[PDB]
């Protein structure tokens, strides 16, 4: 009953996700937030 | 030297369809040979001179085939029809109660008018009324094929039409196409650059497709743009190989 | 015929591959009135046919040009 | 429905064109001779 | 490399330009030197793709 | 086949020559099975 | 270092016209990525990696 609940809460921790995008000089729209990212990634693994 | 040569340069056209009439159990095969041959002749020395126009003894043949061919089919709808409606089939009425002429009429409209110049479909009938007096051609309407036509014009942005709307002309040539395709194994689409031909071919295939069920390939090859030895083969001059 | 078909390309098929599809309605929907037989377009293809060219003049390659650039003005809207 | 109207229309249709372009084709040609227009390959195939 | 800007010449850049952009192909003609080459280079530095 | 029997009987082959359209593969190939030969139709062209 | 200085156009030219093309590239990359900011829309773009 545990492993399951691992899976779903990494099933909607990533359908839930979004990348954290911003606007750079009104030229694009970059991304921030590498270190959250990272550990979620690390922690998920 | 090694050969014995002989002229053969006027066959005799006459003849030759008044047997093949006689054969496939036309009744009138005399006078309707007759009266087709020198039709022809009339067709070859009073329309327009084009670069496409043939009417020697192979179209003369397919006239006659297709005649032939279309008669059975009328015998065929006339059971069915008197089936249908009754019980009074025998051979003996219906074979004499028969338009034979309508028939070569039929025939000789199916083979020989997709391949007339706009002014010269007036001639054609002209001739037609001059030597087969009474006798008019009414062409079928195939339905379900022309609802195709719609759904495929309709898919791929084409402008479908019907009589003398816009379209018309585009949409009696396809099926014009579909019947010489009918009875030849061998077509060519003659006309100026841009005139329709590839797209009247391509919605013939695609409503061929999805009226029949059987699936169409098409392929297209440029036969000028490779050489005839890519085109046909080679035969290796040294191994023998081909 | 030609002018229905290029109109419904229009209509239908994005230049891209929507903002753009509504830009080519609108476009369509301008150029309509133009697009029609006895037109502008019918009659200045007629006169162009009375003119003289460096080759030999065919109706489809003016149309195609004239379709092409008429895509380009999309673009640029 | 008149066959030799038929044969004369054939006729007349062929002598004018070919009438035309006999007449056009001279007009070319002594056109070049006062050098007013420039020689073409049609034109020089014509000549010579 | 260098080109004088010209009505002429900005004029058929306008058009080569409106004209590659939607991948269609084209024909330039005329007398030899005329600067048909010259044109389309100078329209292709606007496309760097 | 007149013709054609009298370059048999020769043991020489047969010419027919003529205008496009007029029967003459078809007439040697109706001869040919005529006699119930087995009769071969060959393209011939410049690669023959 | 390219867009801001204006002289390194003339020093730099074919380096300029590269580092465009890379710079359209990638912002058509990130115009993909914002238009889906889901983590996996961005993993399922074809060839990303
Ligand atoms: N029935 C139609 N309605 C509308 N547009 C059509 C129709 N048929 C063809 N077109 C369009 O008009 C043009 C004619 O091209 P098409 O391939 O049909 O010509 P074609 O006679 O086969 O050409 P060619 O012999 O020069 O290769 C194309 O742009 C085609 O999309
Ligand atoms: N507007 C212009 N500005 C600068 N040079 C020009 C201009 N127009 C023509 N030229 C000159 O004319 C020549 C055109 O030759 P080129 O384009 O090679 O002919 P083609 O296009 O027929 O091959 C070039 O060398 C160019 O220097
Ligand atoms: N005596 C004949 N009776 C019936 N049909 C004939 C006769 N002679 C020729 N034909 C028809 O003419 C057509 C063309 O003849 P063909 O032999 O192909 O001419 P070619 O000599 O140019 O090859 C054939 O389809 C054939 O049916
Ligand atoms: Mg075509
Ligand atoms: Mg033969």
């Amino acid at each position: 009953m545990a492993l399951e609940e691992f899976l779903k809460q990494i099933r909607e921790v990533w359908n839930t996700y979004e990348l954290d995008l911003v606007n750079y000089q009104n030229k694009c729209r970059l991304i921030r937030g590498w270190d959250d990212l990272f550990n979620k990634v690390k922690e998920h693994i | 030297k090694l050969f014995r040569s002989l002229a053969m340069t006027k066959p005799d056209r006459q003849l030759i369809a008044q047997v093949m009439l006689y054969s496939q159990g036309f009744r009138t095969a005399e006078v309707l040979a007759n009266k087709i041959v020198p039709f022809f002749k009339l067709c070859d020395e009073q329309l327009s001179s084009q670069s496409h126009y043939d009417f020697g003894l192979r179209a003369l043949k397919s006239v006659l085939v297709s005649a032939g061919n279309v008669k059975r089919e009328r015998i065929q709808k006339i059971k069915r029809e008197k089936e249908e409606r009754g019980e009074a089939v025998d051979e003996g009425e219906i074979a004499e109660n028969l338009p034979e002429q309508e028939i070569l009429i039929q025939s000789v409209c199916e083979t020989m008018v997709p391949k007339l110049v706009a002014e010269d479909i007036p001639l054609l009938f002209s001739l037609l009324s001059d030597v087969f007096p009474g006798v008019q051609y009414h062409r079928g309407e195939m339905t379900a094929l022309r609802e195709e036509l719609k759904k495929v014009c309709q898919e791929m942005y084409l402008t479908y039409g019907d009589g003398e709307e816009v379209g018309g002309m585009w949409v009696e040539k396809v099926l014009q196409l579909y019947q010489i395709t009918q009875i030849n194994h061998g077509l060519m689409m003659v006309g100026p650059s841009g005139s329709g031909k590839s797209m009247a071919w391509r919605v013939l295939l695609k409503a061929l497709e999805r009226l029949e069920g059987v699936e169409g390939v098409a392929h297209i090859i440029d036969p000028k743009a490779i050489s005839k030895d890519h085109l046909y083969g080679t035969l290796d001059p040294n191994t023998r190989e081909w | 015929m030609i002018f229905n078909n290029f109109l419904a390309r229009l209509r239908s098929i994005p230049l891209d591959e929507s903002p753009m599809l509504q830009i080519q309605r609108d476009a369509a929907t301008i150029m309509q009135p133009y697009f029609t037989s006895n037109g502008l377009v019918t009659k200045a293809l007629e006169h162009a046919f009375q003119l003289e060219h460096i080759m030999d003049l065919t109706r489809l390659r003016c149309l195609g040009s004239l379709f092409s650039m008429l895509h380009q003005a999309c673009r640029n809207v | 429905k008149d066959p030799l109207f038929r044969f004369f229309e054939r006729e007349v249709k062929m002598g004018a064109k070919l009438l035309q372009d006999v007449r056009q084709d001279l007009a070319d040609v002594v056109q070049v001779c006062e050098g007013k227009k420039k020689q073409t390959n049609y034109l020089r195939t014509l000549i010579n | 490399d260098v080109v004088v800007p010209t009505l002429d010449t900005v004029r058929h850049e306008a058009l080569l330009y409106t004209w590659l952009a939607e991948h269609k192909p084209l024909v330039l003609c005329g007398p030899p030197g005329s600067g048909k080459t010259m044109t389309l280079f100078s329209a292709l530095r606007a496309l760097p793709d | 086949y007149l013709t054609m029997t009298q370059a048999l009987e020769a043991r020489l082959g047969g010419s027919p020559f003529g205008p496009a359209g007029t029967g003459k593969t078809e007439s040697v190939k109706a001869l040919g099975h005529q006699l119930g030969r087995f009769v071969l139709v060959f393209n011939c062209d410049e690669t023959f | 270092i390219f867009t801001g200085s204006a002289d390194i156009k003339h020093l730099l030219p074919v380096e300029t016209q590269r580092f465009q093309s890379i710079s359209t590239e990638f912002l058509a990359l990130m115009k993909k990525v914002s238009k889906s900011p889901l983590v996996m829309d961005v993993l399922n773009i074809q060839g990303v990696q």
